[PDB]
């Protein structure tokens, strides 16, 4: 007996038990097989990371209706500025992979379903900045370590990105002044953790402010390495009635006694203060806010597609069901 | 706590009717009808009495017993994926299907094509591309 008399909802079920490898096999038993074995419900997570890959291969795989694409420390470096039609992609992290900025332009021009964005770790530019602009249902971007774009730029994509939550946008030290005014004063009021450190003298106090009065929603805010930060910011952190998670770990104009202030902030849960605090006033620190948690965590969680080792594959929570591990 | 189910063939098999609810196809009937001989139309004799095997097996639900369940001939396999399919039986359905994938595991196109019976749609220039289209991998 022949099996290809098989419902076409039955092969897609013996197809969804076999793993990326397998799927990629059966693909080439007949030509019905080989359609089925790309059909959309197959592809929506796929985690290929650290793969070396070519750009078609990576835009043939997301034209077929993927929409968790999990690919880290990755490599694509060739032509083919993917323009392949539009993805269906929403979640996506290409965080620290390697990737010809052409080759990173063209994938991104064919997204504007992204809900989820890593783009950390890597050189970009304006025309890709300005395409990330699409995605305007952003609800969490990464562009921590990137650069090669404009103040300007970065204005129409944070403008764009209207009911951003989560923006992790530091040490990008391409960076001047004015791309840390744009950003305080283009963030999405939306806005609920946004991770701004790395900005030594180029993030004032008055860019602080600019923040706190178009940002009353932040829960998570990391200062790390506000070089020109003093006590006298408190008084900024003090107008946001949801903080309850700061960072401002390598500040080295706040005093370390002034940080006792930062008990005013009610909603304030943990406090993280690594390099300016003195390991016995930080125990005394610790005393006198019980309700705090400080230099608890060192790294940032902000826009960040996993967090863990053994934890991969859980971008943003999506367990990719297609993987090469 | 009992309910009579009717091959497609003829045969009526007295299943327990929280086993027979296994099947959302069977569990509909005998709420929206309410009736005795249901009737299963899609599903012969040999089969049913698989399927309600199975679902008794796992009235409380790839384990050794489901693969002994399953060592069958490829009809037979290909006729209780359609059954579990019909009478939509998730759990029954999972491990026809994981079965039918191990079976495709190791084998290659060829192999494959052996077994179940399938004609190579394929150009020699197809499978080219579809190999290409694969490197990747």
């Amino acid at each position: 007996v022949s099996w290809d008399s098989l419902p076409d909802e039955l092969l897609l079920g013996i197809f969804s038990c076999l793993c990326l490898p397998e799927l990629l096999k059966v693909s080439g038993v007949c030509k019905r097989w080989y359609r089925l074995a790309s059909d959309e419900s197959l592809w929506q997570t796929l985690d290929l990371t650290g793969k070396n890959l070519h750009p078609d291969v990576t835009g043939r795989l997301l034209s077929q209706g993927v929409i968790a694409f999990r690919c880290p420390r990755s490599f694509m470096d060739q032509p083919l500025a993917e323009h392949f039609s539009p993805f269906r992609v929403q979640h996506m992290d290409l965080s620290n992979s390697v990737i010809e900025v052409s080759t990173l332009h063209g994938i991104l021009s064919q997204c504007s379903k992204l809900q989820n964005l890593s783009l950390e770790g890597l050189r970009l530019s304006d025309p890709i900045v300005n395409t990330l602009a699409k995605n305007s249902n952003l609800v969490r971007l990464n562009l921590s370590g990137c650069s090669g774009f404009s103040e300007f730029a970065l204005q129409t994509l944070l403008s764009s990105c209207s009911r951003l939550d989560e923006l992790n946008l530091s040490w990008c030290f391409d960076f001047t002044e004015k791309h840390v005014q744009v950003a305080v004063a283009h963030v999405s009021e939306t806005i609920t953790q946004l991770n701004l450190s790395g900005y030594r003298k180029n993030l004032q106090k008055s860019d602080l402010s600019t923040l706190v009065r178009r940002c009353p929603n932040l829960v998570h805010l990391d200062l790390s390495d506000s070089v020109m930060l003093k006590n006298d910011c408190f008084q900024e952190f003090f107008q946001l009635n949801y903080l309850q998670h700061l960072s401002l770990s390598r500040c080295y104009d706040i005093i370390p006694e002034t940080l006792l202030e930062l008990g005013e902030i009610p909603t304030l849960k943990t406090l993280q203060v690594f390099g300016i605090v003195p390991d016995g006033t930080l125990q005394l620190l610790k005393e006198a806010l019980p309700h705090l948690q400080i230099n608890c965590s060192h790294f940032t969680t902000i826009a960040r597609p996993t967090i863990g080792n053994k934890k991969n594959q859980e971008i943003w929570g999506i367990k990719c069901r297609l993987t090469l591990q | 706590p009992s309910i009579k189910l009717q091959s497609s063939d003829g045969e009526i098999f007295e299943v327990d009717v929280e086993i027979a609810k296994q099947s959302v196809t069977i569990k509909t009937m005998l709420e929206d009808l309410g009736m005795d001989p249901v009737p299963l139309p899609n599903v012969n004799a040999a089969i049913l009495k698989k399927v309600i095997q199975w679902c008794t097996h796992h009235k409380d639900d790839i384990p050794v017993w489901d693969q002994e369940f399953l060592k069958v001939d490829q009809g037979t396999l290909f006729e209780l994926i359609l059954a579990a399919n019909y009478l939509d039986i998730k759990g029954l359905l999972d491990v026809t299907c994981k079965t039918v994938a191990n079976m495709i595991k190791g084998k290659t196109p060829e192999e494959i094509r052996k077994t179940f019976n399938i004609k190579n749609d394929f150009t020699e220039e197809e499978e080219a591309q579809v190999r290409k289209e694969n490197q990747w991998c």
